[PDB]
RNA sequence: GGAAAACUUGAGUGCAGAAGAGGAAAGUGGAAUUCCAUGUGUAGCGGUGAAAUGCGCAGAGAUAUGGAGGAACACCAGUGGCGAAGGCGACUUUCUGGUCUGUAACUGACGCUGAUGUGCGAAAGCGUGGGGAUCAAACAGGAUUAGAUACCCUGGUAGUCCACGCCGUAAACGAUGAGUGCUAAGUGUUAGGGGGUUUCCGCCCCUUAGUGCUGCAGCUAACGCAUUAAGCACUCCGCCUGG
């Protein structure tokens, strides 16, 4: 219907956090409470932040924008190329490369390189070269496909963007409000939810927490779009 | 009474025969193909019961 | 009255069945495994099922209705095979229902078989 | 606490996905709850607020 | 030893003439009362009038006749009873190979001519049109296990 | 043992909490079975190890809607609950019985067992009427077999159901009478009582009385029983003494 049934939204796991020692004080409105170590995500309210999260994302893809996936976490790497794969959206599983939304007037440049390098060699240009140098011709070939493989056909900036961790990938979010781009993400405890401006509290490391929680923000904009 | 659409029907079956295992029709019917006496559905509810 | 419609199949222990009809039920075709030779006790297989099926919904004929979200009402061996066998007449099977008659515990049913 | 046979959301996430009933096995609620909780959806299938199947 | 497990099956030695091991078995199964010259002649001379009557050597003829005489499927008989306890069953590539020069021979010995000189080389051009009497049995078999469809 | 007093544990009433298919009467409800009426529709349906009897072209079955009627109450449902036993399973209301827990206010042995007696007592029966849906002795017909009155199949009456009187018997069985004490432990579970915690209610912890499964001492002829004795005792009642 519109929201996610109480069920198997905690049947995922998302109302486990972080370790108590291991707490930010922001995050009290979202903590229901904490047994033995760990705190207890208020369930009942991050469906009324969820809803607000299908809201504007919804409309976000009805004016034709370009939302940006990221993932970095090592348990949730692959959870997220393959919702942008099935959104048609532009994902990140390695690294950020540090600065592909602030200076990617040299990001682009080798994002041109990537729409060259491959034709490249599917024409001729290959056989007078030098077996060695056919090497590092490919070893630079994964190695954009590495970074910049979710970035293939992206050629403009993004209208939002969606975090599974502001931790670990703080070097996103610091490039995001630079830009006065809207963002939402993943939080839970260790986490500070001032840098966003739309709050979804659950867990972050699981793998269920996250796939059945980033595959209807996936599918958010599908519907968008019709 | 479960709709199952794009997809196949070799998939949908994959659906619908494990949507009628976890249902009263196959048990129940199987149970009802003849009268048993009102003391020895009580011993055969607890062997299905004992054995768990 | 083309293109949509109500399948019924009830494969009892004995003789599968199929009566299709349109989606408010007016019998628009059937026939059975008796009316293929099977004259006894070889209708109680899948492979009378087999054929059952497409021999009502190909000889339906008087409308095109060729959609048909079967329906299912009876325990019986040729259950399965007659809804796979619905796809060889090829008829865009989209709703599959096992309404079967489930008793609330109400009459009392015949003498055990020895 | 006692349920109360109006309160239908937290009662029908106890009602099967035809309309039978959980056993407290599969469920997981004590002994007296799930039988003052079956006296409760069936006063709620009598007056139409859920059904007997679906 | 049939229940401690499979017997180990024997290597065969191929003929020298047309060098095929599927002519040596033909050899063997024509052999009646353990003649083993006196009837590989008449092969030798069997599939000249083969090369007579078809301008193209025989052990492309053998092969190809062959083919219209091996079933695909076949019955084996199931105990249950008060059922058909007809089973159509496909057939394994070594029963395959054998059963195909069973009937070739079996009804190359029921013809007009005395000679197996031409009694063997009628059936194989039969064969190798598709037709005759060895051809017309694996049809029958093919209405018989091909008509007991119910139990696949 | 008798008489006069005193006591509180036994027994009973209070007060405060619970749990329950414990009964009785009256209502309400849904799925299914059968029959009828109708629409649409066409050759079989049904049944079996195989068939046949039977049913259908005076439209069968199948399908859809509506109707009538009787009987039961799927799921929950469990070596669970309640009752003295037989037994008791939709839901609601009225009327009504018992048990358990806790508190200690109160009565002060008021107790236990119980021949004769007097009442309950599954089914099948019997009587007077109802009602008759399924099921079904007897009965009819078709198959099987070596043979049938058996098994199997189609059909079918009493009965099954209700009301009132009877009958009073069951492997009515835990094949174990009732009462009260005492005697290793381990483990499920029930209504609790507490609890420690809490849980997003989760649980996990000690607590009368139930209800099971293991197992010492002891017992038994042996199997086995073993704080729910068939162990150790005391009271009273029923009963046995070869087939």
């Amino acid at each position: 219907m519109a929201v996610i049934s109480m069920k198997q939204l905690l049947e995922a796991g998302v109302h486990f956090g972080h370790q108590t020692r291991r707490w930010n004080p922001k995050m009290k409105k979202y903590i229901f409470t904490e047994r033995n170590g760990i705190y207890i995500i208020d369930l009942q309210k991050t469906v009324k932040k969820v809803d607000e999260a299908y809201n504007f994302l919804k409309q976000v893809s009805e004016d034709g924008g370009q939302v940006l996936f990221v993932g970095t976490k090592k348990q949730a790497q692959e959870s997220v190329k393959s919702e942008a794969e099935r959104a048609g959206q532009f994902y990140i599983n390695q690294r950020w490369l540090g600065g592909l939304l602030t200076n990617y007037k040299t990001i682009s440049k080798r994002i041109k390189r990537i729409s060259e390098i491959e034709k490249m060699e599917e024409d001729g240009l290959f056989e007078v070269l030098p077996k060695k140098e056919v090497v590092e011709l490919k070893k630079e070939y994964d190695r954009l496909i590495k970074f910049l493989g979710g970035i293939r056909d992206m050629k403009s900036m993004p209208q939002a963007l969606f975090v599974v961790d502001p931790r670990k990938e703080r070097n996103a979010i610091a490039e995001a409000r630079k830009l006065n781009i809207p963002i939402v993400g993943i939080v839970d405890t260790n986490c500070d939810p001032d840098e966003i401006d739309y709050v979804i509290p659950a867990n972050d490391d699981a793998i269920r927490a996250v796939k059945l929680l980033t595959a209807k923000m996936a599918d958010a904009i599908l519907e968008g779009q019709q | 009474t479960v709709v199952r659409k794009n997809e196949s029907l070799e998939d949908a079956l994959r659906r619908f025969k494990r949507s009628v295992s976890k249902s009263g029709t196959i048990q129940e019917v199987r149970k009802r193909e003849f009268y048993e006496k009102p003391s020895v559905k009580r011993k055969k509810k607890s062997e299905a019961a004992r054995k768990r | 009255n083309i293109e949509n419609g109500v399948a019924h199949i009830r494969s009892t222990f004995n003789n599968t069945i199929v009566t299709i009809t349109d989606e408010f039920g007016n019998a628009l075709s059937w026939s059975s495994a008796g009316a293929l030779g099977f004259k006894g006790s070889k209708k109680s297989t899948p492979f009378a099922a087999q054929m059952a099926s497409e021999t009502a919904s190909k000889s339906a004929m008087e409308h095109g209705l060729k959609t048909v979200e079967v329906t299912v009402k009876g325990p019986g061996p040729g259950r399965e095979s007659a809804i796979r066998a619905l796809q060889s007449a090829g008829l865009e099977v989209t709703a599959i229902r096992d309404v079967t008659p489930v008793p609330h515990n109400g009459c009392r049913p015949p003498k055990r078989r020895r | 606490t006692h349920i109360d046979y109006k309160d239908t959301e937290l009662l029908k996430r106890f009602i099967s996905e035809r309309g039978k009933i959980l056993p407290r096995r599969v469920t997981g609620t004590s002994a007296k709850y799930q039988r003052m909780l079956t006296t409760a959806i069936k006063r709620s299938r009598h007056m139409a607020l859920l059904p007997y199947v679906k | 030893m049939p229940r401690k497990g499979s017997v180990p099956k024997r290597d065969v030695l191929p003929d020298p003439i047309h060098n095929s091991k599927l002519v040596t078995k033909l050899i063997n199964k024509i052999m009646l009362d353990g003649k083993r010259g006196t009837a590989q002649r008449i092969l030798y001379s069997a599939f000249d009038l083969v090369e007579q009557r078809s301008g193209r050597d025989a052990l492309e003829v053998f092969e190809e006749a062959i083919n219209n005489i091996m079933p695909v499927l076949e019955v084996k008989a199931r105990r249950v009873g008060g059922s058909n306890y007809q089973v159509p069953v496909e057939v394994r590539p070594e029963r395959r190979t054998t059963l195909g020069l069973r009937w070739l021979v079996n009804y190359a010995r029921l013809r007009g001519e005395k000679t197996m000189e031409d009694r063997l080389a009628n059936e194989i051009l039969d064969a190798a049109n598709n037709t005759g009497g060895a051809v017309k049995k694996r049809e029958d078999t093919h209405k018989m296990a091909e008509a007991n469809k119910a139990f696949a």
